């Protein structure tokens, strides 16, 4: 029952870089190790197996090494299509274990989000539902925390988030959080707020409005 | 050429069940150990289950032991995954994968994968009913009732005036709405001349969500 | 490819009666015929196979006969527990076919439904939805039709209904139909009507209300 | 006492897929031909599929030939029914049933049945979005910039495309990955940041295309 630990979880690099993802096993697995590439919405692709064997068709810029407990996947001369998630895997006859994955992204400078909040539209409200939307715009890196507070009470279980892929132009991410309440629930409270924490912000940013204006 | 495709993904409520299947093209599954793997929203893959040739060995991730069953059908080239007592953390994209190589060995990597099928477990395993009056208003004979709406799973029970009122009562089979929630009505016929004097209260019980609801039905 | 035709579709009788259900095969099936009983919401139960053999536990008032193309199920001395649907079945080694089924019910005199219509409660409307309910109360026999009209335009795809099992005391049936619309659509229209067709009526009955009143 | 239990029933969209399983208690399926039968709304029973011992023969009702597959698992005692390209008339209660008798022969009746699982195929394969404005206001305006958008809610299935001012406005637009709600319908938002100085002068309209329902909606998003 082997634990596989990749490093790093996110690897920020530029086109043309030479980069190295590490995979550590909690105990020796000889060379029973494979590396897979996976792009959003698509199936994992086998790149390398038995620690260092390149699958036919895989460009020679991909290279794998290691044995026992330490393994590396090296990409020499990173190309745009190499930006993806990479998973290491201990494979045994009748079971397998994966690492947590490493997402390789485009390197850029830290960028705080711009935060905007949107009350529910009167039209939706009338239909019996209140969606409150918090927008985090063009930030980097991708990790951001968003908390909803309704009359200062932290919310759980009633919001969903969506994050965009890295922007083709500024390499930033954007995020949307939607708090959903019944009209009746929504009308039981006054102050709606979203509180955003991010590495580029000196301190958290809180956007709020009063129901009814 | 070699392909796999998964079917059966869907939206399920916590505690519910869902069965996935996997078909293939341009190879036979018989010589291959077949696997299920899932990609959780965090982005990582989790090995879920494996079934060896001849079904000699079936192995599961600890997280799913006791709840999932994998099966294989060599004659028609299908593999199955039954999922029961499903939990929020089962939410993921499920892939069917084979262990294979140009020459099969005792331990090959996952060389062919299906595109995946999305499985979503919503957090609530039950939902209590909303109850609305069916207000009265043919002379001599009046009809009133309660509309018991948007609950899950079955059943609800309905009594009238804590049970003192049984004559003329009809509680209808529930219907399943396109929303995946149930709805039913309970009605009673009474003297057009008892509305406003006799009180009428439907008593709804939804055991699955420990919800009890009394609702007065008045004229208008 | 063997078509099984069962007759009648509904058989109305009284406790104590002897009744006969016929099953006909489009071609000879020797004695490969079985009879099943099924109550609402329960699994079918095998009563008789090889045309005339009773399963263990099946009371002797049930009997079956026939071979070739004509088969008969007899119940001598109908008991309350016997009102149910009966299904005949041709069974072959690797396939089977069923007759349409025969519902055995308690006979009584024709009774027209009493019809009632219920507008949405203000409370439900407030939450965004409008269920209009039409009740057909204590009618016989079971076949009845409900057509919803909104400002005189026939509806479809937006109503569901359910029917009670035969009443213990007066042997009647009742039916409930729910028309469901968004609050928005509901307020677009004024006249909501449910039109009921049933053998107990000399012609279709309409119950209607004008929204707002 | 012999028992069978179906699993997997639910609501399915026309064209969709659903797989059922059947498990047993107090007997082994290996010696038995296993069957699927369904009761349709009209009350009649319909034979659906049968699978012989050893999976030697699989047979199907003509109505399902090509769309359903039946499989068996003798080692752990399960039977499966795959249902694809589902149709409204597939709507029924599905039962798993054993062919058998006190002593097996080449042709026995169905002597044990499961309780049945309800399968309902809705006529609608698709559903069009409601689109609501995310109006610019003081709460989404700061300095030289204002954010506005559209919430595209309660549609099925993916995808929907979103354009702003028929494609004239592309800079600064973000259309987020759709998310699936507990209702089984998707929703997403499309937002754009624009100069605060332009609200009141520039009209902003989101163009929503739900190709799967061939539905298009144009929504003017205005202050307040
Ligand atoms: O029936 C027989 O032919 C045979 O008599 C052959 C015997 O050798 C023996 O088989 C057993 O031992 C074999 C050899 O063991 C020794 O040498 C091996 C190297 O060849 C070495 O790995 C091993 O440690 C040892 O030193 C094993 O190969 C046999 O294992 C196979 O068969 C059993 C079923 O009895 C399966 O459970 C195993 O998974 C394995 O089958 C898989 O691998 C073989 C190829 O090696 C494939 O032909 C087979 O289709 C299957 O392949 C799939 O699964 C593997 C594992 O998931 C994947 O890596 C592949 O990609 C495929 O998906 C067995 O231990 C005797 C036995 O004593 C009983 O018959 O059998
Ligand atoms: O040792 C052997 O296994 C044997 O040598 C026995 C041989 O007789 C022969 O088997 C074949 O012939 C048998 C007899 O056939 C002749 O007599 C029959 C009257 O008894 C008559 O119907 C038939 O047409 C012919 O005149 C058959 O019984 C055999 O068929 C059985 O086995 C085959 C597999 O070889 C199965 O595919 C069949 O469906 C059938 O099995 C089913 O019935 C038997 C009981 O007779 C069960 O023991 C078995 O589990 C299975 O039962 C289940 O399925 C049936 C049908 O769906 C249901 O009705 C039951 O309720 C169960 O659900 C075979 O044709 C040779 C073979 O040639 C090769 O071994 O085998």
């Amino acid at each position: 029952a082997v634990v596989m630990t990749q490093s790093p979880s996110t690897l920020s690099a530029s086109v043309g870089d030479t980069i190295t993802i590490t995979c550590r096993a909690s105990q020796s697995i000889e060379t029973w190790l494979a590396w897979y590439q996976q792009k959003p919405g698509k199936a994992p692709k086998l790149l390398i197996y038995k620690a260092s064997t390149l699958k036919t068709g895989v460009p020679s810029r991909f290279s794998g090494s290691g044995s026992g407990t330490e393994f590396t996947l090296t990409i020499s001369g990173l190309q745009f299509d190499d930006f993806a998630t990479y998973h290491c895997q201990h494979y045994a006859g009748y079971s397998a274990t994966f690492g947590q994955g490493t997402r390789v992204e485009i390197k850029r400078t830290v960028a705080a989000p711009s935060v905007f909040i949107f009350p529910p539209s009167d039209e939706q409200l009338k239909s019996g539902t209140a969606s409150v939307v918090c927008l985090l715009n063009n930030f980097y890196p991708r990790e951001a925390k968003v908390q909803w507070k309704v009359d200062n009470a932290l919310q759980s279980g009633n919001s969903q988030e969506s994050v965009t892929e890295q922007d083709s132009k500024d390499s930033t991410y954007s995020l949307s959080s939607t708090l959903t309440l019944s009209k009746a629930d929504y009308e039981k409270h006054k102050v709606y707020a979203c509180e955003v924490t991010h590495q580029g912000l000196s301190s958290p940013v809180t956007k709020s409005f009063n129901r009814g204006e | 050429e070699v392909q796999l495709v998964e079917s059966g993904g869907g939206l399920v409520k916590a505690g519910g069940s869902l069965i996935l299947s996997c078909g293939v093209s341009n190879f036979r599954i018989s010589a291959h150990t077949m696997n299920w793997v899932r990609r959780v929203p965090g982005g990582g893959l989790e090995w879920v289950a494996s079934i060896s040739t001849s079904s000699t060995y079936r192995d599961y991730a600890d997280a799913v032991k006791g709840r999932f069953t994998v099966s294989r059908d060599d004659l028609e080239d299908f593999v199955y995954l039954q999922m029961h007592k499903m939990r929020v953390e089962d939410t993921a994209i499920y892939y069917c994968a084979r262990k294979g190589s140009d020459r099969l060995s005792d331990n090959d990597p996952f060389d062919a994968w299906g595109p995946g099928t999305v499985v979503t477990v919503s957090p609530a395993s039950t939902k209590g009913p909303s109850v609305f009056p069916l207000a009265p208003s043919s002379g001599g004979t009046a009809a009133l009732g309660c509309l018991v709406k948007d609950y899950f799973p079955e059943p609800v029970t309905v009594s009238w005036n804590s049970g003192a009122l049984t004559s003329g009562v009809h509680t209808f089979p529930a219907v399943l709405q396109s929303s995946g929630l149930y709805s039913l009505s309970s009605v009673v016929t009474v003297p057009s001349s008892s509305l406003g004097t006799q009180t009428y209260i439907c008593n709804v019980n939804h055991k699955p969500s420990n919800t009890k609801v009394d609702k007065k039905v008045e004229p208008k």
